[PDB]
């Protein structure tokens, strides 16, 4: 057989991860991307709870997902209200 | 003159240490100890609003002789 | 239709147990009689609040956990955190490689240390009273530190041996007007440890 034209595979691989492992890896990567964009934007309103949840201290609003806080950018009117 | 300015302290004497000294000596209803936005450290002087003017008078007269964190704490009427 | 707080204070032997809105109850005298017994508990404060119970924090941070002394004396936290930090740097290629080729003997300490920490090193913890009711605070006012007694940190900071420098002025000034029922031992009521008064 064409050994140099078979699809590539290596011994001792372990296989492809399941849906749950890929889902939690995607969630961890989304958390890392959200933290990278928060550190790039340098927003001090972001906080992580003791139970591990996103919180807007300028809005005082909890967020279930990272994109919930990423869409929380109302926040300008709440920042103007909490400025004084 | 329920509010009394308490100073002459150091970084070890904080708002909770002043609250413990108040619970020893004379009760204070509120505490006002603002801090800077860059340093964020206690200056040792804060406005303790007492529940009565006699408590602030006893803090200014009798309790203004302690050594809070090595420095002599002085309470003045405010 | 219902009497005022003065009639409830005169009728009941305990006027301090009469609430502000207890007069609008259908049986205010029976509620005052039930509230005046030795083994009663108050209503939790959330019935008057619009806020739900322990719900409106929303912005504070807390420490995660404080383990007891025998569990930390077994020391499971050290290699547990080492294993978590080692697994955090692993890739998913290495994760399924370890899944198909496992490596045991990670902790592998003994059974006798956990048996001793469960039984020989078992310590009874601190439990509160039967009438205690936790609320939104109940974690900060731990003085119930007696009044009329200086703290140990203030005694160490002012150089008070166990003679404070302001104790002579406190003895010459009499009792403070903020706490007239507080008695300071050693100078006014002639005091073990830092609690030199009550
Ligand atoms: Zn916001």
């Amino acid at each position: 057989m064409d050994f140099q034209h078979r699809p590539g595979g290596k011994t001792g691989s372990g296989g492809v991860a399941s849906s749950s492992e890929s889902n939690r890896d995607r969630r961890e990567r989304l958390r890392q991307l959200a933290l990278e964009t928060i550190d790039i934007n340098k927003d001090p309103y972001f906080m992580k709870n003791h139970l591990g949840s996103y919180e807007c201290k300028l809005c005082l609003t909890l967020h279930n997902n990272e994109g919930s806080y990423l869409a929380h950018t109302k926040h300008q009117t709440n920042l103007a209200r909490r400025a004084a | 003159d329920a509010t009394v300015y308490v100073g002459g302290l150091d970084e070890k004497v904080s708002e909770p240490l002043l609250w413990e000294l108040f619970l020893q000596a004379g009760p204070v209803v509120n505490t006002h100890m603002p801090k800077d936005r860059v340093t964020g450290q206690h200056q040792g002087y804060g406005f303790v609003e007492f529940l009565s003017e006699e408590d602030a008078d006893y803090a200014i007269k009798i309790m203004n002789m302690i050594k809070l964190y090595g420095k002599p704490i002085r309470v003045n009427k405010a | 239709n219902r009497f005022t707080v003065a009639e409830l204070k005169q009728l009941v032997a305990r006027p301090d147990v009469v609430e502000m809105h207890d007069v609008t109850a259908q049986d205010p005298k029976l509620l005052v009689h039930l509230k005046a017994t030795r083994n009663s508990v108050p209503v939790p404060r959330h019935w008057c609040f619009k806020r739900k119970y322990l719900q409106g924090k929303r912005g504070i941070e807390k420490p995660p956990f404080e383990l007891p002394d025998f569990i930390k004396r077994t020391g499971i936290q050290e290699m547990r955190e080492a294993l978590q930090e080692k697994e955090e740097q692993k890739t998913m290629k290495s994760k399924m490689r370890e899944k198909v080729r496992p490596k045991m003997g990670k902790i592998d300490i003994d059974y006798q240390k956990l048996h001793d920490a469960f039984f020989k090193w078992q310590t009874k913890p601190k439990l509160t009273i039967h009438g205690d009711l936790y609320y939104e605070g109940k974690e900060f006012e731990t003085r119930l530190k007696k009044p009329g007694d200086l703290s140990d940190e203030l005694r160490i900071s002012l150089g008070m041996p166990v003679p404070p420098p302001w104790l002579i002025a406190m003895q010459r000034y009499g009792p403070p007007p903020s706490y007239p029922n507080l008695k300071i031992p050693g100078l006014n009521s002639p005091l073990y440890g830092d609690v030199f008064g009550t």
